């Protein structure tokens, strides 16, 4: 079934990957991913510019003209990851836009 | 004000629930459209130049006119 | 009903003048009258807004329109009357006067110190409400001397196209006096009425 | 081609450069005087002696521009708003010649050089609207230099 | 199978009967974005760090994750001349109409 | 410094125009793979903790077991 | 042919 | 669960309310001291009287809990890293009990309070990370007031 | 080759004792070596790091192991070789020592004012590194006379899981001497040497 | 059934 723009769990395990040889902590984290429709109207939260209330007005009058517009990342949070940096020290550095917080049409 | 929103929300609302594949879709979407219209014109005055409103009333407009729902009715 | 009359045609006599001839086709040849028929003829232009249709009943297959406005585009069409039997209007037919020399003057002659540059006025005007044809060039005439006879004010012609000129090297803390007149293909118009502008002084810092 | 706008109303400027201003501007004042158009007006104080101006006339040339129109003037002014030049036409050249037109807000519209003019009456006073390409917008010669949609107003006008 | 890009997108203001209240411009280029963002992302699609994993988790195992989006990342206003609820003739700058740089998201 | 975006973009270049339903697809693609693991591998230290770096090393090796590009081969 |  | 780290390295300090300081704390410093946990860490001046401090000894207590571990004591020191608690053991309980173990950075991982503790050797110096949760890294009585990794260092060590 | 011992098993007699047996399958009924074989036990903990198996021969089927640390957990195999005929390391069995009083004190014992309260000190410390079992708790001993017999000295006895304490009501501008001990299921382990700290005093302001 |  085809579900409207929403955010879904998307579970990153960095020791999977075979990153734990640089990074020391967290070995995993919640990524969360957007995925779905992006019909019109699009409601308020998904907050669309309006580049995107316009495309999205014209795929509904002509999904022809344009496509839809995307379910995508519209708030991201960091996450703080301690490493193992180039110098060979250990680091803490926030890296930035790592989690989805909120998922949008654009 | 502008509460495009409001009518937007409700009309949302409404029709979260409706899934093309299943067998009603669009009688309570053309009622859900009406109201939507009806919503959208109580807010016109307040909403001129916004995007979202003058977008709005296009593409209910435009949907009622694709799916055949009168201007009238339930 | 009644056959509409045909062949509207607009003959320009003058800047003023414009004969009306059309024919009917129920009519015989020569356009010979043998009955109590009468025509009416219908004109006006777009100038001013709102105008009204003027009106005129002609016993003939002709008529002369007077009291036109010089070089302006007018709009006429007939239709005939016999007692009960009335036709339509006919197509319209257009044409426009010919040209007269303005008959008023610029309007809304200012005069302004240029920013930074006070020995500099800008002169603006709008052109005048009876120009009559196209406007060519206008000529500013300037003095220090309110006074003095207009062959002794300095001269500043200019294009027609325009409603802005900046004369430079003027004295400061000075009364000028500013008259415009515009021009067409058939001549000068009237002179405007002399605006006063006194240059600004210094602001010693 | 990329587009610049101009507009004056109720008085309340906003340049092609998109700086809004108020200005007094008493008296005949060009708001567009380049190589394609004159756009002249004529503003009055709201009552006498107000700093508070709004326009009465508005005058617009679009300079003659061979093979497509001849000279043509619109003129409006307060309680007067026709759909038609000075000269009582609706076009500009001939009858085939639909380059410069005038359709009843009454707007010009002059496809030969990119530019529309909207003019409408709001009460008492008249507004103005002109939509420009940036290239025609800024042609102009060094003697041109007051022109409020471009420069805005003299600094002794705000 | 085209890879994201910025494309075309006309939109006409008459068409959509907002010339009574647009007054200018009564068109413009708006532009849309559209095509695949597969691994690897080139620099000019600016991914987020999240759309850096997402691209390649979804690489390693589509069923993971769907693919990262095509979407404006970059956009610029343009000025529309109206009128207003009052009936003022307004000229204001509408932020984020035309996209600049398509990226995946 | 960290040199991964020049050797995404030698990659992306050298492989934009490939296509499967042509014959020599998975060859040409498994050189450039080869090419691209080469020149991510020159600049892994100054790039440490680059996230697109460290996504273009998995993803590259990924890529060539899915693939079946030998480790070792032509460029 | 006179259009911008 | 929501989770809460802490960081001492060359010392600097992050706690698990995320406020990154530098603090000279010589000598025997308690970093955790809970109802789960004990982490005790000495630091030493790089140089004598420098403010300047870095980690010599990083002692964990993994108090007793009943029926997951029985009581476990890690300890490490500049050039002795084991993998093993002090009793010679790599895990908590009998040999079926594996809710506390030790694996070679040295990590813990003690599963029954959701808890890591990962610790290395850089240069002469030891470094510690956890990764405590919430509920049981703010789970203490009131007399254990003195926790780096909760409200931070005294400022006087700051 | 030759088949490695079985059923190794570790007796444990003390706190550094452990016995250790095994089986020879090779061997004929009662484990009786008729032959020139001779085992080798090895054994090794996980504390400190990198240590290395310790080694030893046995000319019969049983290794008396001594000098073991107290309450460590020791991995024992062992192997049997005859001349040129060597076997490999048998399955490895486990045996953790006894306890022991403590033989060493407390470490790092450090003392510092409460921030905010100075007639508060905290008192922090680290285990002795030859706790030799289970701490149960700890001991802290403080005074303001260092001539003081021990006996005279405030006692404040402390759980065995905690390395941090608190001391209130104490005089200010004061030298304090601190001295701890460790205890275990076996008892006392020795006083660590008394630390001197002066309480802080007033800043008037 | 000890974890966390
Ligand atoms: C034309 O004749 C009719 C009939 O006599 C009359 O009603 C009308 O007013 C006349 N028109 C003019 C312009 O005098
Ligand atoms: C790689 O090898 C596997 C196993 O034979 C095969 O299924 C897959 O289709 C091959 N892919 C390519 C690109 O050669
Ligand atoms: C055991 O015996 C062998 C052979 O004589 C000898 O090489 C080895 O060093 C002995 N081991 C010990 C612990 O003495």
């Amino acid at each position: 079934l085809k579900a409207r723009c929403s955010r879904k769990a998307l579970h990153v395990n960095f020791k999977d990957m075979g990153w734990d040889d640089w990074i020391i902590a967290p070995l995993e984290y919640e990524a969360f991913h957007c995925e779905g429709l992006c019909e019109f109207p699009l409601r308020s939260h998904l907050e669309p510019t309006n580049h995107a209330v316009i495309q999205t007005l014209m795929n509904s009058m002509d999904p022809e003209s344009t496509p839809p517009t995307c379910c995508v990342p519209t708030r991201l949070s960091p996450i703080s990851i301690l490493f193992i940096d180039s110098a060979n020290n250990v680091v803490y550095k926030q890296y930035e836009d790592m989690v989805v917080e909120s998922c949008g049409c654009r | 004000q502008c509460r495009i929103q409001k009518c937007t929300t409700d009309f949302v609302s409404l029709t979260s629930h409706l899934n093309s594949a299943v067998d009603g879709f669009d009688s309570e979407f053309c009622k859900a459209l009406r109201a939507y219209a009806g919503c959208t014109q109580r807010t016109s005055k307040a909403c001129r130049g916004n995007l979202v409103y003058h977008s709005a009333v296009l593409g209910i407009s435009d949907l009622m006119s694709q799916r055949n729902c009168s201007k009238d009715g339930p | 009903p009644m056959m509409p009359p045909v062949g509207v045609q607009a003959s320009i006599l003058s800047h003023d003048t414009i004969r009306i001839t059309w024919a009917d086709n129920s009519l015989p040849k020569h356009q010979k009258i043998t009955d109590s028929r009468y025509y009416t003829v219908r004109w006006k232009t777009n100038i001013p807004a709102n105008t009204k249709y003027k009106n005129a009943n002609a016993t003939t297959l002709s008529y002369l329109v007077t009291g036109l406005k010089p070089n302006t585009l007018y709009e006429f069409s007939v239709m005939v009357t016999k007692g009960r039997r009335s036709s339509t209007w006919s197509m319209t037919a257009h044409g426009a006067t010919f040209e007269l020399v303005p008959t008023s003057p610029p309007k809304d002659v200012t005069v302004v110190s240029k920013e930074g540059k006070p020995r500099t006025i800008i002169v603006n005007w709008q052109p005048p409400s009876e120009a009559n044809g196209k406007i060519t060039g206008y000529i500013i005439y300037y003095s220090t001397d309110v006074n003095a006879e207009i062959h002794d004010w300095v001269i500043e012609p200019v294009v027609g196209n325009r409603l802005t000129h900046q004369i430079q090297e003027l004295t400061l803390d000075t009364p000028y006096y500013f008259k415009i007149q515009a021009r067409n293909s058939k001549g000068m118009g009237p002179m405007s009425e002399a605006v006063q502008f006194r240059t600004p002084k210094a602001l010693g810092s």
